[PDB]
């Protein structure tokens, strides 16, 4: 589970 | 001459901000660098996080959360889906930490620049961010608070005063009960209350700070301030005299009540925000009423310090971000000829280094 | 237990 998704650019 | 000095930073709804998501639930300022806003486009759940030193270009990030807040001074970033805490630095593309909770966390805030606050229906926690640490109990809610809208809780510098704050509806108006928890002591004091700050004082003739705690409330009777210093006087201080004035609400605002606090260090003055958009501004040492006036035409639901003036800054439903600040050339003149004080003008002209009261 | 007397004190 990850909240944030910061691979996303 | 005004005392205070009103400033619009930013229209949320200028950035393509939805005003269905300009609210308590979806939009976050825990300090003045930083404002988040959860938004839906399409199918997928977004923060939007406005840097106030650069806001004209705001970043989308996909999440899956229901609730995210900045460090105050950092782009970190607390997030929470449930019982599910993760905290990550963004520039560093980074999972900091994650923390699994055995309860849902109805409210929580950073409190300092390194640790965060989690309330639940039971309990209110502190997380450090420093080294392996994990929540660890502060106290029990006391069981005035039990269904409430939790809305705030604050500490004094040294975290060992804190204060929970919630609202309910009783006898047809919003009732604020406010829990105040000695770490020490280890002993809680229900309140009744709407709106609060501690702060550090230094009276003269003393050595050491005050930390004084200073409340707000509408209660059945009227609106009253009190500044009251918490704890036992450090040791060849003078005790800080308790001061407990009248909050005035005009006759058409029969269903006003105070939102927020903020408390200026620098001039030793509290600024008071109502539900529907009035500033009050107090002198901490004294709790003299020194200005009020209404400045919004919408509900201010959440403020932060303004760092660079020492103020209040806010944003309304609308989205409209405004501080509001001591105008240090007015406040002077204003106190002596306005409000015909000349001994608070004298006093606050030498305390807080202003200039204007050569002349009184 | 409390903390705080928020009443006038003649005693202080």
């Amino acid at each position: 589970e990850t909240l944030l998704d910061l691979d996303f650019d | 001459i005004l005392p205070i000095r009103f400033q619009e930073h930013l229209q949320l709804q200028n950035l393509g901000i939805n005003p269905a998501n300009i609210g308590f639930s979806t939009l976050t300022m825990e300090s003045d660098k930083f404002i988040c806003i959860r938004e839906k486009v399409g199918e997928q759940a977004q923060v939007v996080i406005i840097d106030m030193n650069d806001p004209s270009n705001p970043i989308r990030r996909p999440i899956s959360a229901d609730s995210a807040i900045m460090n105050p001074a950092s782009k970190v970033i607390a997030l929470k889906a449930g019982k599910t805490l993760q905290i990550f630095n963004i520039e560093m593309k980074s999972k900091m930490k994650a923390h699994t909770m055995t309860d849902d966390v109805t409210f929580w805030k950073w409190i300092s620049l390194n640790t965060v606050a989690l309330v639940t229906d039971n309990a209110v926690y502190h997380w450090s961010m420093e080294g392996e640490s994990q929540p660890v109990k502060m106290f029990d809610r006391h069981s005035s608070l039990a269904g409430c809208q939790i809305i705030n809780y604050r500490t004094d510098a040294k975290q060992k005063w804190l204060l929970l704050t919630g609202i309910s509806a009783q006898q047809n108006r919003v009732v604020g009960a406010m829990q105040l928890y000695s770490v020490d002591r280890k002993v809680s004091q229900p309140i009744e209350g709407h709106a609060a700050s501690f702060a550090q004082f230094k009276m003269e003739g003393n050595a050491e700070e005050s930390t004084l705690f200073c409340f707000a409330v509408r209660g059945q009777a009227g609106g009253k301030l009190h500044i009251i210093e918490v704890g036992t006087p450090p040791t060849g201080n003078q005790p800080f005299p308790k001061k407990a004035v009248d909050v005035f609400f005009p006759p058409e605002a029969q269903n006003d009540f105070p939102v927020a606090m903020q408390i200026s260090e620098k001039h030793d003055v509290v600024f008071l925000i109502t539900k529907y958009g009035y500033i009050h501004l107090y002198d901490l040492e004294t709790g003299t009423c020194i200005y009020m006036n209404r400045i919004s035409g919408e509900t201010i639901f959440v403020t932060a310090p303004h760092e660079a003036t020492a103020g209040i800054i806010g944003v309304n439903r609308k989205g409209q971000v405004l501080s509001v600040c001591v105008e240090e050339e007015n406040i002077i003149p204003y106190i002596t000829n306005v409000l015909q004080n000349p001994d608070l003008a004298l006093r606050m002209a030498v305390r807080n280094n202003l200039a204007g009261a050569e002349e009184l």
